[PDB]
Formats: C-alpha cells, structure tokens, sequence
C-alpha cells in the first residue's frame, strides 16, 4: 500500500 | 573555461545553495488529481540547481524500522527516498511536515527535474537539477523511480 522513491 | 573549472565551479554553486536551504523561484499550489504540488514563479534553465531533497539522512537499520510503523498509520504519506552510497543503502527521510519544497514534488517519468547524489565532504545529499527550460507557472515534476509492480497496482499514476 506504500511506494517507494528510488534513484535511478 | 576548462571542463575543470566549470565542474568546479558549478560545485561551488551547488554546495553554497545546500547550506543556505534557500528556496527561490518556487511556490505551493494544488494541482487536480494530485495533492500539493510545486509550481516554478520564474523560468528555470537546463541544468540549473532547483531545490535539494530535504530530510532526515538516515542509514537502513533505522530506515527499515521506520517503513516497519509508518505502514501502521494510513495518513502517514510516502517520502522516504533511498538510494545506494558508498556500498551502502541510505534514505532521506522526508516524513515529517517541514517548509521545505521537495519533499512536495509530484511524479512523472517525462517530468522536468532530475534527482543526481551530490557529495559534500563524503556527506551524501539528494538534489533536484532541471533536465530542461522550466516555464514559469509549470508544476515540478521528477520520477519517483519506483516501478514495482506492488508500487503500481496501488499508485498507477507512477506508470506514466
Ligand atoms: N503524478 C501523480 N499523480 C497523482 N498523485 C501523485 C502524483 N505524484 C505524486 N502524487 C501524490 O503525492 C504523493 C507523494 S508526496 C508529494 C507531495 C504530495 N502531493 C502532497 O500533497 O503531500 C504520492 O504518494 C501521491 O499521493
């Protein structure tokens, strides 16, 4: 139910 | 100038907009389908710093603790942005209510901000760089980078 940010 | 010089130059740039916190150029507005946005005042050019992603710098034991009660509490919104460093995984931690704007940046993945690691002294920082011209009264936009496929059957806004 929660997302993420991730470096890409 | 050499390729040296303006890489140094630009750093010094960088560095001196990371200590003043300073956030010009940028205000709050709600944006339709959204939530809060950030939305330019003025024009941005390609390449120009546009805002640091402020938080709380935390390492994986204590990011991994959080994710573990923020799950707990549905009003609790997603602002933990990981990323890898030196072999390692750190987070900034942006959870917390603050003044600070780029925690408030929505998501596209053809948006106009992107995210680069910024080193200060082997401090790690987030920052935000415009990857073109930003007009002024355009939203800010950067790409979350999650793909998930959990991520995007409960957020299907990031697939686009
Ligand atoms: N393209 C998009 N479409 C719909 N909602 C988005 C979006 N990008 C970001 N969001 C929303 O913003 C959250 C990330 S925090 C970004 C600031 C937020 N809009 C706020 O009002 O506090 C997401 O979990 C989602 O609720």
């Amino acid at each position: 139910k929660r997302h993420r940010k991730v470096l890409r | 100038k050499s390729k040296a010089e303006l890489q140094s130059e630009e750093r010094k740039r960088i560095d001196e907009l990371i200590e003043s916190g300073k956030e010009e150029g940028m205000k709050i507005d709600l944006i339709d389908g959204k939530g809060r946005g950030v939305i330019a005042t003025k024009q941005f050019s390609r390449g120009d710093f546009v805002v640091e992603y402020h938080g709380d710098l935390i390492e994986i034991t204590d990011a991994k603790k959080r994710e573990a009660l923020y799950a707990q509490d549905p009003s609790t919104g997603c602002y933990m942005y990981y990323f890898q460093y030196l072999s390692k995984t750190y987070c900034v931690d942006a959870t917390r209510e603050t003044n600070r704007l780029g925690r408030l940046i929505n998501h596209s993945k053809c948006g106009n901000c992107q995210t680069k690691l910024h080193d200060i002294d082997g401090v790690p920082h987030l920052i935000l760089i415009a990857s073109r011209d930003i007009a002024a009264g355009e939203e800010l936009l950067f790409d979350y980078g999650d793909r998930s496929k959990a991520s995007i059957e409960a957020h299907p806004w990031l697939k686009h």
